[PDB]
Order: structure tokens, then sequence, then C-alpha cells
């Protein structure tokens, strides 16, 4: 039960989800991993080697961490030694692989992205797949420690401050997905594969709510009973919806956005932030 | 850097003279309670070279041998020989105890129903709670206490028979702010000084402290290679406790509570019965704070209450949740009003404050400890 | 509203613990006035007819402990047995051990009063002072030295700062003679003490008054309640506001960092507020086993500048090495006895209470 | 405990006098009932100096 990027929004969700429900879970990350997670750098080869060859993991989850641009990696190392011990790797990936024209993009569809973050995700999939899962996901939100941990949560300030108006992108259709919903999906693709092989090949998950930046902003405002009138609608895929078929075909989890984003963003309410000092 | 900050809390052993006094004071409270549950007790204690002085006011149907009680407590602490700087067998015990003032008695508890008895004093009191540990206490103060507790346990066990009772522990932790909550990262520094016999070499003690004390108490997660260890700094400490020093009841109020976190209203616990709200309301306030954290209404909370003498009800109640709750601070206040009744006449029953086990509270903190009634969270109905 | 209440208390000079603090610092003074480098840890204990002095002293001075003690008790007002205590006839016991030849500390300041102190404690302090003044006046001749006050203020949250709105509740208990009646006393405390100390704007018809709530306070001073040095540390400081690490002030000399660095930390905190750099602030100082290892500044979001920026501003205006602190604050001079009542902070007379103009 | 009235110019260390006398007498350990090293020494002498 090893989780990478366990200090990130996604990884903290994964580790939580396993450990509470009948697993001995152990996460890791480069930046500031201790005290809650055994510290490990991915690009340090002997470090990666030690903990895997020392822990005896049933399953591994490589989480691609941090968001916000919206404008490198060799993950092959992992698969070599992931499979070396009796366990299978789940490489998390992004909808920034398809062009965003013929939705809903299928598991077996052919990818065609553009520039930074586009194909740079495929090279990791190549490296993982060759030498022996690839669970793609859309834009993520969740219970963030800082607003910049999610491309959804950064907007919250702009939603609150009416005094200055801002413009939100209505161009790009997306499916904001609670990392916690992904956390369970990941627990389900592991809970079963150990019993029912041979579950691998490229996979797709996503929530069922279609939204744009502007609609997400107004969804957030209306969740907190706030004024949204100051919001203004106006190389990336137009709509790369993820055809969530295979894992849905088996039999996932879905948290309604208006409840999940409210649960996640209440601690960043202006009034609460003022109150968040060490001493009264 | 990130929102990182250092914070230190300290604790002391039973041999520290301030805590010797606290312990004695509570030993006299326990002695009185055993025969008179309604004993009025305000017993201050003073320790000095060769001397224990009891001073204060007690009204009790109990009959108590102050000599025995004082000397027996000094025995339990472990000062039994001139070589240790103090001996219960041969020390000076002086007693300056009078009756509680009638003017207070009439104005507080005379001819009144238990529920209507006024606070025994004016005062202000705080309760604090924090999800950074299972005990809902600051890690800094929890480690500080436990370290001293480990030392005396090992002393009594015979595993370290070169230890004496006086000890002081400081614990510094590197903390991260988290949306009003606080997160401990690592133990920055541990300082340990403890009294010892003349026979042992410095390097055996420092070895024992690290391997046999610190590692038994502090989780490996919090320790690392940059963690600074000052064990027995400046050598010496062969003599300790009251000898060449002076100590009093009520001079470790911060050590007794939250190691610098939360807040404090000045009032000292030891030597006082439940009608002294410095203690009873403070225990109550902690019970409230913890109940809110364990009940999931917040991650961190500070509670204030105040009282006037001869008045049953709190003059004021205040809740600060450090923006760690979805509910407003006024919502929490409202929840507190309908689940708690903080008159000393009612708290005594809720927390059972006539039992003679106050001497157990006189060291290693009054809060965050198993089997204390104020540590058992009340389920809230809202 | 988004309002809240907060309470702080104070005590008079005749309160037994505060007696003990005053003597402890009168002792200190008497030593320093003879010996600038005298080391002092003087505990004072008070109970019916007894002042016990205890602790450790390294000094070249020879002090008449009996004159020191009796003069303090005279000053405080305990000059007859009918008042429970008399400097003329009391017992002075000395157990001091003379010879001849690491820690958090907190400063706090708030712009809610001119004195940069929480309004709660400021009013509580001042209430006790009007009592002593009026007792010595002979305006209220039935007054006696032992007293306690408590102020609860209703506050507003305002962007990290705290905004006093009104005085919600006031408690005054004061020792009195056997002549005066209860109604007269209560009528006097409200009209002559409270209305002379609390600004009118904060007093309304819903303000609750617990005046002589005990009903009788004739027995008092050490007779009423044992007193000890160092048992009013929150009254000495911030009245539940800010923070406190645990050390008593009174009876220690400047070489005790519990005192001298605490005074400095306030000095800094009060400089920042009076420099308009922050509406309110708490200053932390970890000293290590030299300059202070770590310093945190919590400006409560009430400063346009960052914490690092405020730190730098602190570094180039303040020397916080114990040695330098005593020079800057003139701590070798023997007038600590004036600190031991009415709180150590919030009075212009003290070096640490005079804000240093900041150049940054 | 030392009690009584003294009028004099000397500055006596009552610590040393009391402790050194008790040492001479031979009370130096708790097993013996009394010890010059650890005993309380209380002074209520009322002294002046004309
Ligand atoms: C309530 S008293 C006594 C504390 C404890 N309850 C006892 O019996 O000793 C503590 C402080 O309150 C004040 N006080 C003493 N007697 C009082 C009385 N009869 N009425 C009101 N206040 C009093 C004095 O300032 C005293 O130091
Ligand atoms: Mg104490």
């Amino acid at each position: 039960v090893l989780v990478t990027g366990a200090t990130g929004l996604l990884g903290r969700a994964v580790h939580k989800e396993f450990q509470q429900n009948n697993w001995h879970a152990v996460g890791c990350g480069f930046r500031r991993a201790r005290p809650k997670f055994e510290q490990v750098n991915l690009l340090d080869s002997n470090a990666v080697h030690h903990i895997i060859h020392d822990f005896q993991p049933h399953v591994i989850v490589h989480c691609a961490a941090e968001r916000r641009p919206d404008v490198v990696d060799a993950s092959g190392n992992l698969a070599k030694e992931a499979a070396a011990v009796g366990a299978f790797l789940i490489y998390i990936s992004s909808d920034y692989v398809f062009d965003g024209t013929n939705p809903p993009y299928r598991e077996e569809d052919i990818p065609a992205p553009l520039n930074l973050y586009g194909k740079t995700k495929l090279d990791g999939e190549k490296a993982v797949l060759e030498n022996n899962a690839v669970l793609r996901i859309p834009i993520l939100y969740g219970e963030v420690e800082k607003l910049e941990e999610s491309a959804v949560t950064v907007m919250f300030d702009k939603v609150q401050f009416s005094n200055k108006s801002a413009n939100m992108d209505h161009w790009q259709q997306r499916f904001p997905t609670h990392v916690k919903d992904v956390a369970t999906v990941c627990r389900q693709l592991a809970e079963k594969r150990m019993l029912d092989p041979s579950i691998k090949g490229t996979f797709h998950w996503s929530g069922n709510e279609q939204m744009t930046k502007y609609e997400m902003a107004c969804a957030i405002a209306d969740a907190f009973n706030l004024p949204s009138s100051h919001l203004r609608p106006i190389q990336r895929p137009r709509n790369a919806q993820l055809d969530c078929s295979k894992l849905e075909t088996l039999g996932g989890q879905r948290t309604p956005f208006r409840i999940g984003i409210k649960e996640s963003l209440w601690p960043f309410l202006i009034d609460k932030r003022w109150r968040q000092t060490v001493f009264h | 850097e990130e929102g990182t900050f250092l914070f230190t809390s300290e604790s002391v052993g039973e041999g520290h003279p301030d805590k010797i006094c606290d312990q004695i004071s509570d030993a006299v409270l326990d002695a009185h309670l055993q025969q008179d549950p309604d004993a009025k007790v305000a017993c201050e204690t003073v320790a000095k070279t060769g001397m224990i002085l009891l001073a204060g006011e007690i009204t009790s149907r109990a009959a108590v041998d102050y000599q025995k009680v004082v000397r027996e407590a000094v025995k339990h602490i472990g000062y039994d020989d001139s070589s240790k700087g103090f001996d219960y067998k041969t020390c000076n015990v002086l007693v300056a105890l009078e009756q509680q003032s009638p003017d207070i008695a009439q104005g507080v508890h005379l001819d009144r129903n238990e529920e209507d008895i006024g606070a025994g004093d004016q005062g202000l009191m705080f309760g604090y709670a924090t999800d950074e540990t299972e005990e809902c206490m600051p890690l800094t103060i929890v480690l500080a206490h436990k370290l001293n507790a480990k030392l005396a346990e090992l002393r009594r066990n015979g595993t370290l028979p070169w230890l004496r009772p006086d000890s002081k522990t400081q614990v510094t932790v590197q903390y991260m702010q988290d949306r009003g909550a606080v997160l401990p990262i690592r133990v920055h520094t541990i300082v340990i000084s403890v009294q010892h016999d003349e026979e042992v070499c410095l390097d055996e003690m420092r070895d024992a402290l690290k391997e046999k004390v610190i590692k038994a108490v502090v989780p490996a997660k919090y320790l690392d290679e940059d963690t600074i260890y000052h064990l027995q700094p400046s050598g010496r400490f062969v003599i300790g406790g009251p000898q060449g020093d002076a100590g009093l009841t009520g001079r470790k109020i911060i050590v007794d509570t939250y190691g610098g976190w939360g807040a404090h209203g000045g009032g000292a616990f030891s030597g006082k019965d439940y009608t002294k709200v410095d203690r009873s309301a403070a225990y109550a306030a902690r019970w409230v704070a913890k109940s809110l954290v364990k009940g999931g209404l917040c991650r961190r909370v500070l509670v204030q209450v105040s009282y006037a003498i001869g008045v049953s009800h709190p003059l004021s109640i205040s809740i600060f949740h450090y923006g760690t709750s979805q509910k407003s601070e006024r919502e929490l206040l409202e929840i507190v009003k309908k689940n708690f009744d903080l008159r000393p006449g009612v708290i005594v029953r809720d927390l059972d404050l006539k039992k003679p086990i106050y001497q157990r509270t006189a060291a290693y903190g009054h809060f965050g400890r198993d089997s204390f009634p104020w540590e058992v969270p009340k389920k809230l109905k809202y």
C-alpha cells in the first residue's frame, strides 16, 4: 500500500481512503513528507528501491501532483520495481492528451494534444505501459490546504471579492472531479485486481457534472449564497470529456459538486481566514 | 519560508520545589476530602532548605495530621536522605492554617442549595483543545510531561537507580499553521536536566536519557538527525529540590495547563476545593473545549468563562474556534449554553470534584490525561 | 452581530499576593540601590500577622529587611489590627540564603487603548487605583487596602483587530470597615469609582454591576487569604490576552530573563503599534542555550507588511541581547516596587512603555 | 530559629554561624536526626545600629 505524491491533494485523499478501510497504508513525497509520510524522492533511484524492497507493498499508486497552469519525468523506474514485487502500478494521467473535438473520448482512442503538459503525459504512459494501469482523470478539486492546490479552488478569492470584477473562461468544458471520488475508484481497482486479473490497459474516470470555469464560479457562489454578478463570461482541448466506460462497466463513486466544493472551500471564507491565527 | 513557527513548552518533575508544594497542597486537600467531602480548603505550601510551611485557610470536619501528610508526600516524591538535599524523616514542618473567613463563608456557601452556591471568588478561566494529538493537547506540553513521567517511573522501577526526583524538561517543536489548526512537524529541540547521585559518569546519563527515556516517549516520526539534544547541559545537578532553592504552590500554572498555548486567567489549582472556581471552572472549561474538538465541531478552540464571588452563574462565556469550524463562533456558544451548566454547584456533580485524587493532578499536567473526568468528552445535543 | 465578550481582572495593593509582590520588589530595590549587580530570587509569603521572606540572594549589600517590609506594609495601608494587619506589630521572618561574591517570552500590544493594552485589564487596573486614591484622599474613609476588580468588555471583530463597544459587566469587591452600610458602599463604587474611571460612552443602562457581591468584606488582607509572590502573573501582564510562558516578575533581578526579556518583548510590541506598522501584534522570542534564536511576529492580519518585513524592522531597531536590554531599559536602577501593583504594562512611566521611533 | 533584640554595627552571616556551630557539635547527617548542611535557619532578630 504505497502512495506517491501523498503530500499532494490527490495523494492525501488516496492514503486516507485505503488506511481507514482495512489497509496498512504508507504514503511518501519529496517536499515536506514527514511527520505523516516516509519521505522519498522519485528521481532518486536507490531511495525508491529501498522502501519498495523494504515495505512489501500489495499495491502502488503513482499520483501526478499539483495544478494551476493551464498554459521532465521518467516514471518507468517505478513499473520495473513495482512489478518486481507482487503488486501492480496505477499511473494517474490527464485528459490533456486528446484534442478535445470528438467527445466522449474513448479508452482506446488515439491521443493528439499540444505543447507543455500535452504529450508529456504520454511519455510517462509509454514508459509505464511498456515493461508493464493508466487511470486518466479530468481537472481535480478536493479538500485543499491551500487554494492553489486545485485549479478549481484558486477561483474562490475572485468569487468573494465583488469590489473588483473578474472574467471567467466559458470556453473550456470540464468535469470537476473530487479527488476523494478518485480515491475510492483507486481503492476499487486494487481491491478487485488482486482477485480478478488481468486488469490493465488505459482507463478513464470522471464525475458526471459538466461545467466551465464561469459555471464553477457561479456554482460556488450559489453554494455559499454569494453574489456572482461581478463575474464575466468570455492550445488546450475545447472539450475532452473522458468516456468513463470500463470501470463504470464493471461497477465508482460520485459526490455532487455543490456539496463537495462547499465542504472543501468553507475554511477559505474571508471571515474564517481572519480568525485563523495561532493566538486569539 | 512557509508559515512555520517554533514553540516550546516545559515540564518539571515531582522534585522541583514549586511542584513539591503543589503536590503537598493537594495531599492536604485529599486528606481533608477523605473525611469531609465538603471541606473548604485553600492550602498554600512553601518549600525551602529543610522546611515545608503550610499556610492558608481550611474549614473541615476532618481531623488531619499535617506532619504525617506532609512527610508522607515528601517520601512518595523520594527525598529521604541528606545526600539528596532533603529528608522527610528530619525536615522542618511548620503549620499556619486558620479557618476560612466567615465573610467568605456567608457570601459563598452558607444556607444555600448546592446548585445555588456562588463562585468562591471572582476570576476568569480558559479551556483549550487541539486535534494535533489524541489527548487534544499541544504536542510540546504532552512530550514535556511524559518525559518527566518516564524519568520518575524508571527511577522507581530501579532501571535507573542513580536518578533523584528533581527534573526539568523543555520541548520545542516546529509547527505549521493549517487553516486555523496547528500541525507539529518535528521536535526541534529537547532539553533534559535531572538530579542524580554522585557515582555516575556524565556520558552514561546522556546515553540513558536518549536511548532509555527520549526514544520511549517521543515518536520516531518527530525525531530526526537535525533534532538538537542538550542532555544534562552544564553537568552538575548532583544536589537538587528544595536545598539551596525556594518553591511555592501556584508557580507552575502554565506547566500545569497548556504549556503556553491557549490562554490562562492566572488562577492556580493545587490546594483548593471545588468552590474555588480557579480550579473547578478551569476543569469545566477544558471539558467544554475537548468536547467540541472530539465532537467534530472544530479542530482547535479556546473557551473563556468568568465569575463573580457569591454568584452561581458565569458572568460571561466566550468561544474562539480560530476559524476551524464551519459553524460561527456564536453558534458554538449557543451549543455550549444548552449542553453545559457551569455553576460550581453543578460542575462538582458533573466532574465529581469531591474525590480525594487531586494529588494525582499535581504533576505531569492537569489535562490530556486518562481517567480524569474533565478528559471524558460529553456527547452534545444540537 | 459578530460581537463577543472578554473579561480580565485586577487587584488592589492590599490583596495578599500583591502585597507579596511589592515586598519582593522592595527587597530587590533595597539591594540594587546599594549593589547594582545584586542577584535576587526573593519569594514573599503573607498570612495573618506574618511576612516571611524566602529565597536566594547574592549581594554585597546589607539590607535592613525589617524596615523594608514594614515600610511597604505601611505604604499599602495596613497600619492597624482593626484592619486585619499592622506593619507596627507584624512578624517578619527571614529565611533568605545570602552570599557575598532556554525559554519563550511574549510581548503584546493593541491599539484599542491609548496605553496600548486590552481595555479589559486597563479598566480593571484603573478601578483598583481610584479605590486606593480615594482611600488615601479620605474621600471614602471606610475603604481598606484589599480589593479586586473585574471588567467584561463587549468587543467587535474588525479585520484582525478588536473594537471595544461597551462595558458589559463590572465587578468590584473591596475590604471595608464595620461602620458603612451596603447601599452606601454600592452607591459610592458606581458613582465615585466606576463613573470616574470608565469613559461615559462605554457605560449604558444595560451595563451589569456586581458591587460588593460577597455582601461583607470586613475580614481581608493576609488575614482573609494567604498571599504569595508570583501568583498574579496574568494581572501583571495582559489579562488573558496575548500569551504567557510562565515566569513571575517580582523578586527577580534583571539577570533573570523571565523579567527583562518580557519587558523588552512588550517594548517591541508597543513600538510596532505606535509606529502604525500594525493595529495589534504578539511578539514571540525563543532564547537558546547570544541573540534570541527564533522570533515570530503575529500581526493578526492587521499589518500591510509581511511578518518577515516586520522582523527586519525589528532587527535594525532593537538589540535583544540580555546584556544590551538592561542598558537600553536602565534595569539596574532600583524602582521595581512601582511595577508590582497595577500591572507591569500600560503605564508611561516605564522605559519599556516609551515607544522607540523606528527607522526602516 | 533565632529570635531577640540586637543593637550593633556588625554584619553577621547568621547562615555560617548557625551552620558552623551545628557542624562542630557533630550534626552532619539525616541518619543522626539533624544536619548542618540541610537544616532550615530562620531569623527574626530585630536589629538596629546607632
Ligand atoms: C475569595 S478570597 C479567598 C480565597 C479562598 N476562597 C480562601 O478561602 O482563602 C481571595 C481574594 O478575594 C478577596 N476577598 C477576601 N475576602 C473576601 C470577602 N469576604 N468578600 C469578597 N472578596 C474577598 C481578597 O482579595 C482575597 O485575596
Ligand atoms: Mg507550583
